[PDB]
């Protein structure tokens, strides 16, 4: 549940009646280009014409490529399942690659009577659920399987996904690749865009999501503050909007829980600019923390 | 159901008669295309014309990278899959001890309700089979049941998997001296209108006769399947302005949204560098 | 004050995290400790572990220690978290080794034990030293680890910059994949200045029952700043027997500049080999 | 037994040598190559007097010269029904049969013996079972009648034999029930597969290269490149003009001769489609510009990338 | 008890020290190296005065300088007949026995158990075989009867040792019944084995380098090249002249001392062929032209190919 | 055996060091190019040491066996070099007669040492081309040879300061630097012009070849330009080209003709650079 505790402000994707994208609505701010585009995708699952393809969200990290995956899982009925897996959660040695790839994949398909997914019910498993559609007792609601960090999935599990999506009752899956013309894992010589091979590139709609402005970044950390119930000021928020455009947004949203409690250490309830001026020096990001060990070695 | 390919279709007729005159035992076909030139239907171009009961199978050259089973046992099933006996012509995978089925069908041939036939077997992305599997088709072709193997690649002078030397097309020389290598010249401007006029009819879309002239101007530098992914979403956006057909302003609405693989690796060069 | 000399801000950085656990806001996060080696990154976690009660569990293990030939990393890591689970009377690392010879059996059994309450579940703190040499599939076990409500507060430690991950071919910061890396908190430590080291030499000589003069400190504060701390501690007990040979009564400067010119640091011995292969391997 | 590895060279009868030790312009299903055709005649003489002290033949020369042809004329100059069983370098890897078995398979596919009924040593069939055979057939040769004729093994592109197969063959060629083995390659100082740093000529280890005799096979001129495609035509019953051979020879000079022999079968089949008598100067250009070869078709995947 | 590896070190008989911890010039076998022989003196005091809680020594010198000799002197200055097990780096790789046990075959063979029967803790003979033997001998030292006499383990060419040995060895010394371990090396920064990734000084990880007291040995002057050949000659009965010794010290300074001290017994049994029992210069030239050395015989194979 | 003045004389000093037992702990390494007969001055340490000494001429590349494991191609080779005198039988054939196991025999043969009814004999083991071995196999020569039932090792290597297999530390002759501190490295030399005729006036007598005297002086003009491997290989092929006109002895063009027919090991690969490295540019 912590996998979507960083997205507990999205109650919908936030589009108006004409299929356009407005600025700040239902949680999502900025991003009006690609929020038009994932409005096309959620309308292509409400009309069932998503004939076996997927979505790849190219762009830099921290710009919101996971919040749309909960937004698409909000606009598609809001009771659909959702399992955000990461491409490094497959590389485990206690279990095989493909089963922990399929255990999330058998968790995304929602069935309607109680509300169940296929993984509670987990060939012959595939057919009795296809029999219940024939009687008309339970109709499948395909949720969203979010696969972050998709270049860490190898070519030996992609062709499994090219099979388990080729079947009819599979859900919409959404990749997310923050890199460029990468070299495919598990095959040592061949390269392709985003670390996704050619046989899966025929089934993706590459929706680019762009970076942010400091004005857009100040809206969103207010929303994460107002949802956790932590009163921050504008002078403090403007610093987090300059720590946001410095490193990422995922770092700057992460500091809200400690920098609030720095005021609880000091007795106050609110976040002022002198607090964030200290916790930037107390906790660091990840890129500059390897700059220090590149400095304290090379001094 | 082709479009264009004024040369490489004609080569599929010359290769077709070699299956009739028996002069193909030992040889195979290499289709050295681009990714988006549609080689797989040309592989069926000698399966809708050789025989209406002659079967086929399409297994990728990366599909043999298998974790549940071994490399070649999964291949030999997909090699036996192309060889049928008339009764519907049942394949040699559904009669599946490993040589007894070979020995039993050595008897059934003259009976009258069982007769051997060759087939077509398509291996696409062939350059990801290593030298362990090129030695398998070095010997499985020499059996009495040699199917017409068609190999498909998009890799030039490369390194063989399993060895470290240079080679054309990921093929070692012993299975390359005796090949028929056909080239598929990529799609052209009149060649791209007719496939795109086919594709809209397959999704009940009335399209303009000017937005085609930009969709075929846009379906050349990127791909064909990029102009395929648009045209089902180009229908939905006019389904939200309620205009019942699609004009020239409507692709450049959805060409701005849905990127292609070439403007989304350069846009991962703006940030990443 | 409580053994921990220096690193004032980075000790207060724990004081932020020490109320993130009592408020209940760590359940998913993790804490990393960067820094040049020989600083105390193996030691801040100890006083961090003591500040959650009187009987908190604590298991400092290493990342190169994962090469155990009797114990697989699927089971080495799994009992390591269960050597940080609070049972009042005795953690779960010692429970299954005698009462069973299972890991799903005691968790359903401690699902029964949660309601009686003779032993109350206070999951403590870990410390995994040298994470930069921890393989990629072990990190995926750390992701699956923190998903129980009986999870420990993971503390890690690395001393390497942008390197590759142990298992792939990607250069990434700190040698951690970015599924855990941007969920981590970096308690960075700084190397000691001049005045910070000479209290430590005063501390280590005080508990080694070694008397020392004042002028022996300022030469050993030159060396203790330049080379390391842990080499300057080694010369303390060595100079405590060059003084006792002349019977000493106090250890002096030329009882260091003997020993400092007798042994070597971790630094100069390589540099003697540098100009040693300048006609050997340059002919 | 297999026939398709020989069927592409079903026109060579012997080496075509007069008794003066020399060769001719063209005879017995061979043409040109007058430096190398006497040399294989010397080797077939040294099998006759058994002065081959465990030696072997290496044929070093570019592909499209007849290295499979000359080491089939050797296998027929010893006599009719002298066994011959060519393999290539990448034969010795299979998940179904490991390395040193399939070597000994083709090693004993060659060793013929005349007990009158013609037998091989792979007719009789785990090297314990193999060495059991060798002593008791060393009784049958010394009973007097059962004389063995040594077949000719032909290893094509010997570089892809790894290091753990060569030294098996050095412990297998040293027997006196060995066939004459003929290596062939065209690579340079090839790295032996397994050692990663040793530059040895044509990929042969330095101990096994103490046995072989390296013969050059010199590439043809377009004069002698024409007469061979005429010779390969007339065994098929496929007629041809003159200037088509002035094209099919002068496209064989462009890439290889191994390519052009694979064109007599489609270009004749282009005449059967269009209802023509034989092949002519346009029928080749509608195959040569329509079919392709890998040394000249791999360039189009680099031109279309660039 | 392999009495072959220390056959050339038969001439050392201690450190040759003064009373107040100063080195002599030539006593108990060694000549020169008096800068490092002081450092052996303060090391050997610590093992006697119980200030050696699991700590190790790493001599660091060129090949041919006395690193193995100066770690036998530490074995004898603790006491005579004190156990000393010299291994080398590339000896832990056996395809029969796993490599972790091979260190225990040596790290346990450098202790003297004292009851009087004296025995090593290895020669009382499977981690129970390692574990449960320790608690009986820990009872033995508090029983008021028995005791250990910890010797010297010597690991030479340590850069061939891999990370599965270093982690076991460093985790082994935390026991109280652990003898000293004396490393050696001849190179500067070199990458670790067992992980094959990154550099480290002398092939030693930082998990062990906080138990390391580096003692630097120097090279040898041509004067020191002659007494060390002389004392190795005087033990083997090698009557050698000074005019040939001045040629033999030229060999020790042209390439190496270890080569120029194994040349003697072929040069002694060349002079036994020619008849003159006392070696002269006419033999030892014709044993340095006939026999060769590694860095000069690799040059000759490069001088053709 | 003709030649090797500077390698057999040192080998005598290798020999008489064995007689006094001073060789215990060392080994021999014959460094030189092949063709110099490194298996000939190593079998002299089996000829001149005694007519009953076992002598096994294995190769270092011949340890590469897929059917074996890397502890049984050497434990056989030592016991096929050490022996026991009681028609002398080697120690390896004692394992055969107790099979249809060394944890019983090597104490049993050690029991024989007190009665002397069976006497042990020190043999010689020859490991040619030892640079193909690795540290997981070099560590057995440091593990078996230090025993008292041990033979005198003799190795051979033409490679210079190359990488040891197993690691990435270069060293002379591909041997660990710990083993090179106890090797007796004796070099071999390239042959001489008057001396090269002696092997060719002994290889002609192998197959009764009658050769003209200009042909000897041009074959050594051939043999010292390319090889002695190749110059032997033109002896027999000079015979069956001289048996056309029967000759009464082979001649100058008759050895020049077959020299144009067969090509040697380094001139032939020069023609590949005329093809393989001269088609890529064009
Ligand atoms: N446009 C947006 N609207 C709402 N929330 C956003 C937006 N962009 C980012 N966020 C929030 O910022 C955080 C970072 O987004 P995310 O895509 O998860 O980062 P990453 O790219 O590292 O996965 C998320 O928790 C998300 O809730
Ligand atoms: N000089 C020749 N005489 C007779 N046949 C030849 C000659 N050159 C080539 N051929 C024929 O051409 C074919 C190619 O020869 P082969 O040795 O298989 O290819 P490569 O020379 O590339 O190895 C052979 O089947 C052979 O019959
Ligand atoms: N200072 C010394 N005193 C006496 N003998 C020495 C001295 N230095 C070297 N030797 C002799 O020289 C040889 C080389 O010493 P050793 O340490 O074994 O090798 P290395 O010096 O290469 O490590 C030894 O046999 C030793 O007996």
């Amino acid at each position: 549940t912590q996998r979507i505790a960083s997205h507990s402000h999205v109650k919908g994707l936030g589009l108006d009646e004409s299929g356009l994208a407005k600025q700040a609505a239902s949680g999502l701010v900025g991003q009006e280009n690609a929020r038009e585009a994932c409005g096309v995708i959620v309308e292509l699952i409400k009309s069932k014409k998503m004939a076996g393809r997927a979505v790849l969200l190219a762009g830099p990290p921290g710009t919101g490529k996971t919040a749309l995956a909960l937004a698409i899982a909000q606009e598609l009925g809001s009771k659909v399942p959702f399992c955000p897996m990461v491409g490094s959660e497959v590389y485990s040695t206690e279990i095989k690659k493909t089963e922990v790839l399929m255990e999330n994949f058998r968790r995304a398909i929602g069935l309607r009577i109680q509300d169940v997914t296929l993984h509670d019910l987990d060939g012959e498993i595939n057919k009795v659920v296809n029999k219940y559609i024939d009687q008309g007792i339970a109709e499948l609601v395909p949720g969203v399987l979010f696969v972050d960090e998709v270049h860490m999935l190898d070519i030996e599990c992609f062709t499994y996904l090219h099979r388990a999506l080729e079947s009819s009752i599979a859900p919409i899956v959404i990749f997310a690749s923050n890199r460029g013309n990468c070299v495919i894992r598990g095959t040592e010589d061949i390269t392709s865009p985003h670390g996704i091979p050619l046989d899966l590139l025929d089934r993706v709609m590459i929706i680019r999501t762009m970076l942010y402005t400091p004005q857009e970044m100040k809206q969103i950390i207010k929303i994460r503050a107002q949802t956790e119930g932590i009163n921050i000021s504008e002078e403090a928020l403007n610093h987090l909007g300059e720590i946001g455009t410095k490193t990422t947004l995922r770092y700057s949203v992460q500091l809200l829980t400690p920098a609030n409690l720095l005021a609880k250490i000091n007795g106050k309830d609110s976040i002022e600019k002198e607090h964030v001026e200290e916790i930037s020096e107390l906790f660091y990001d990840a890129k500059s923390s390897a700059k220090i060990l590149a400095d304290q070695q090379d001094k | 159901g082709m479009v264009g390919q004024l040369a490489a279709r004609r080569a599929a007729g010359v290769v077709l008669e070699m299956i009739r005159e028996g002069k193909i035992a030992g040889r195979a076909v290499l289709i050295a295309g681009q990714p988006g030139t549609g080689k797989t239907a040309i592989a069926m171009g000698m399966a809708q014309a050789l025989g209406p009961d002659t079967p086929f199978t399409a297994i990728a050259g990366s599909e043999i990278f298998s974790l549940e089973m071994s490399k070649t046992e999964a291949l030999t099933q997909a090699f036996r899959r192309s060889i049928g006996v008339r009764i519907h012509t049942v394949s040699l995978h559904e009669i599946d001890v490993r040589e007894q089925i070979n020995a039993k069908v050595a008897e059934w041939r003259e009976e009258g309700k069982a007769e051997i036939i060759p087939g077509v077997l398509f291996i696409d992305e062939v350059h990801m089979l290593d030298i362990e599997s090129f030695s398998f088709l070095n010997r499985a072709l020499e059996s009495d049941m040699a199917p017409v193997l068609i190999m498909a690649t998009n890799r030039g002078i490369t390194r063989i998997r399993g060895t470290s030397y240079q080679s054309p097309h990921g093929i070692p020389i012993d299975l390359l001296d005796r090949l028929l290598i056909v080239s598929t010249t990529p799609y052209s401007e009149k060649d791209t209108k007719q496939i795109l006029r086919i594709r809209c009819e397959e999704e009940d879309v009335e399209m303009s006769e000017d937005a085609y002239t930009v969709l075929t101007r846009i379906g050349l530098e990127t791909s064909l399947r990029y102009a395929i992914q648009l045209i089902t979403a180009a229908s939905l956006v006019c389904r939200k302005r309620k205009g019942t057909e699609v004009q020239v302003d409507d692709i450049k609405r959805v060409y701005s949204l849905f990127l292609d693989e070439s403007r989304s690796t350069q846009y991962m060069k703006e940030y990443q560098d």
